[PDB]
């Protein structure tokens, strides 16, 4: 628990250091700000366009001309400015659908990663998910996904089953492994070897059928208690 | 079968609308930043198609490769692993998938960032990790595990006790080998299986062919040939005719770019699904009913295809 | 100084036989980066470190220790 | 598999459960201890 707490506290420290050093890390949010800003600057700059009128400025047409010609000039500005708006609103509808698809994902990561623990591989960050913490950000959410990563591999010889007195024994949970001379059963995701026993294994059939079954004694904890 | 990317396009809207006519180009400038925002939208689509592909295939940090000895407990992956016989090392099934799926006017196609050979090196790495190490290469370091013991973990994952595998291992291996054989027959006989990828090819080809044919339209000008207007007429009237061609060709581009932005959102939704099936079906073992094929899911193998990914669930 | 890529003719970028992560994408597996004397180099991109898993019909690897990783999404 | 004290667990009695059936449950300790 002390090691796990120190690794968690250290990893939360790395988040502060990463965000403090690396202003580009929030690039998903800053791009959404930049796209909406660039879309408005494009919409505004399109008021400087003539669209084939005598001027981009509507008060030039209204000061210099009178209605029989001015309406021909204004209808070019109306045509172009209305096309400029329909282009902006169409791209905002499509960008809003992209942000809604991201908000539905964020709402699903809230339910499954924050309010729960997720069995879904890489849904709540890389590694086996432990828990996640929401933090707010401008126009977005940040999830700090806490995950267990299995980190110091060791090679072992292994077997699907163990032969004892003709019976084939399989592990209840875990795998058989050998240090080289002795056989143990261990849980799959962390090496914690235990003696192979009638308690941590189950029988099914006999030594004939299983490919690569290995001979080892299976200890029976009742036996020395009962006979001695 | 899932779409992942679509043909990246760049359209020179100045050469599409006008093309060599400097008279038309000086009129097109009066319409402002429509031509730069059309190129910006197509560039956003095009850069996204490389992201869509990266999110699906680049889920593996190291290019895993299978051992020289194929001691997988009777399971025969040879049809789905890379084929050394080929100039580009696609699998046998990836060659079936690549065989089943099949101008001057400023319209151009940009190449994908990853070649089909780099996509095949990623499906090779994902598959070699999956065969040699189970889900573990998705979580951290790839941990070797014998394939019969990995399939015994896959059986415990569906609530079937692992002795049911080891006591039936030759039967289970023969059923898997036979089922991969039926994929080759299906993909050799039945081209309509790939229709979801061929429709992404057809839609993007049809959209460019429609954009080209819309150059022939008059839009109410005296001709659609821009050099007719500039040879027969003089600027006080010629500009009135050219503004009809500019308006119709600019509306023709805005129609194309809008439908490509909508179609890109449909492909991105499919690429995010394919990236999720890569993580949950290939790199893991999904409990999610009918997410990784109809049945209690054991494992999945990714295979590449033109503009898409194919999962053998 | 000149390099025919499948994306087109690339000029002013120095072609290199080594491979790296993709810095600036170019297309058809080519990328370019500014590197050391400095030049823009262009190269076929690396997909990741190549690895062979130590597989056999009787070997397993098991983690003897772990790390808690906090990752930001 | 034979119904046993190893593959079953107790809770409460015969009165509560709708559709419970009478059958012997084998306790593997009993003959091993009686031997």
């Amino acid at each position: 628990q002390k090691l796990i707490a120190n690794q968690f506290n250290s990893a939360i420290g790395k988040i502060q250091d990463s965000l403090s050093s690396t202003a580009s890390a929030l690039g998903k949010l800053q791009d959404v700000v930049n796209q909406n800003a660039q879309a408005l600057n494009t919409l505004v700059k399109q008021l400087s366009s003539n669209f084939g009128a005598i001027s981009s400025v509507l008060n030039d047409i209204l000061s210099r001309l009178c209605p029989p010609e001015a309406e021909v000039q204004i209808d070019r500005l109306i045509t172009g400015r209305l096309q400029s708006l329909q282009t902006y609103v169409t791209q905002q509808l499509i960008r809003a659908a992209e942000i809604r698809a991201s908000a539905n994902l964020a709402a699903t990561k809230m339910s499954e990663c924050v309010l729960g623990q997720s069995k879904r591989v890489d849904f709540c960050g890389k590694g086996y998910h432990l828990m996640s913490f929401p933090q707010s950000a401008p126009h977005g959410v940040v999830f700090l996904h806490v995950t267990y990563v299995p980190a110091q591999e060791k090679n072992f010889t292994t077997a699907p089953a163990i032969c004892h007195d003709g019976k084939a024994h399989f592990p209840r949970e875990g795998v058989f492994v050998s240090n080289g001379t002795h056989w143990f059963v261990t849980q799959r995701n962390f090496y914690e070897p235990q003696i192979i026993t009638t308690d941590n294994t189950f029988v099914s059939g006999n030594c004939d059928v299983v490919i690569g079954i290995v001979n080892n004694t299976v200890y029976d904890p009742l036996q020395p208690e009962l006979d001695s | 079968i899932l779409p992942v990317s679509m043909t990246k396009t760049s359209v020179d809207c100045t050469m599409y609308i006008c093309g060599d006519s400097t008279e038309c180009s000086n009129l097109l400038l009066q319409y402002g930043s429509f031509c730069t925002q059309l190129n910006r939208a197509l560039t956003g689509i095009a850069v996204e198609q490389d992201k869509n592909t990266q999110e699906v295939f680049a889920q593996v940090k190291q290019i895993y490769k299978t051992p020289p000895i194929k001691d997988f407990g009777g399971f025969n992956f040879s049809q789905i692993l890379p084929d050394p016989s080929k100039p580009s090392k696609r699998s046998f099934i990836e060659d079936l998938l690549f065989n089943k799926v099949t101008k001057f006017n400023g319209l151009t196609v940009l190449p994908p960032l990853l070649t089909d050979e780099m996509i095949a090196q990623y499906t090779s790495a994902l598959l070699a990790g999956t065969i040699t190490s189970g889900w573990t290469f998705g979580a951290g370091a790839a941990l070797q595990i014998p394939f019969a013991m990995q399939m015994a973990y896959r059986f415990n994952g569906i609530g079937v006790t692992q002795n049911v595998l080891y006591e039936n291992q030759k039967l289970i291996a023969n059923q898997f080998n036979s089922a991969i054989g039926k994929i080759q027959d299906s993909l050799s006989s039945t081209a309509s299986a790939l229709g979801k990828l061929q429709d992404v090819v057809n839609q993007n080809a049809q959209a460019l062919n429609t954009l080209v044919k819309q150059l022939s339209s008059n839009f109410g000008a005296i001709s659609s040939v821009l050099n007719d207007i500039l040879s027969r007429l003089c600027p006080p009237e010629a500009e009135v005719q050219i503004d009809r061609l500019i308006t119709g060709r600019l509306q023709s581009l805005q129609t194309y770019v809008t439908q490509q932005l909508i179609r890109a959102a449909e492909i991105r939704a499919s690429a995010n699904l394919a990236a999720t099936k890569m993580s949950e079906c290939v790199l893991g073992q999904s409990k999610r009913v009918d997410f990784c094929g109809k049945g209690y899911h054991l494992m999945s193998f990714p295979q590449s295809a033109p503009h898409g990914v194919v999962f053998l669930h | 100084n000149v390099f025919q890529t499948r994306a087109g003719c690339l000029i002013g970028a120095e072609h290199v036989n080594n491979s790296y992560e993709c810095d600036i994408p170019i297309g058809a597996g080519i990328c370019a980066s500014y590197q050391t004397s400095q030049s823009i180099i262009a190269y076929t991109m690396s997909l990741g470190a190549e690895n062979s898993v130590a597989y056999s019909n009787n070997s397993i690897a098991i983690p003897t220790n772990f790390t808690i990783s906090v990752t930001t999404e």
